[PDB]
């Protein structure tokens, strides 16, 4: 149960 | 002495190595961590205050402290992004992850 | 190429090593993966059905197929467990990780 | 945002 950040490109 | 096992150790070691005795990472610790451990990434990050943006997002970043768990969030974020890019755009020879992180930018 | 970058490539590569062109892991692939990357972990898991129970608890995984994210979910599980232990029962790492994994069992 | 298993001992 952990929330990660989103990296695009 | 396995290979996933080393990878996990690296991860643990790196957090701890930069965190130091206090047990957590401040925005400063984290910036240098990323400066050493994700060399080109932060530089090619065309926002110059990307670290701030990343720090501001980190799951439990609100006391300015960064847990191992939080730190792992970051690894997941990057790896999974790397992997998605890898699979769509390429699918060994090292230096690719390094080259993928270059094209990576935060939300 | 960082130690961290290498850790990440290792994670991606290991998954793909075992998943193969189809791009996911079944129980079988997973089983052998763990047998090879987390040696002894499953034996010392005092259980025969162990790997099956694991899948069920992975991030998104109730159809026999395991994605990179589900997979990374597993790493997170192990690594964090390791760290929480490492943080408590010690303070040295110049494997130790191999040693901790042996003590761990699922819930 | 990612659920993970909980290993004890």
């Amino acid at each position: 149960p952990t929330f990660f950040p989103r990296f695009e490109f | 002495p396995s290979q996933m096992e080393h990878a996990m150790e690296t991860m643990m070691f790196t957090f701890h190595k930069f965190a130091g005795d206090k047990g957590y990472l401040t925005k400063e610790d984290l910036r240098v961590l990323m400066e050493k451990e994700f060399p080109g990434f932060l530089e090619n990050q065309k926002d110059p205050l990307a670290v701030d943006k990343i720090m501001k997002d980190l799951d439990q970043c609100r006391d300015g402290k960064v847990g191992f768990q939080s730190f792992f969030s970051l690894i997941a974020g990057l790896t999974i992004a790397c992997n998605d890019y890898f699979v769509v755009h390429m699918k060994q020879g090292d230096s690719t992850v390094h080259e993928i992180l270059s094209k990576l930018s935060l939300e």
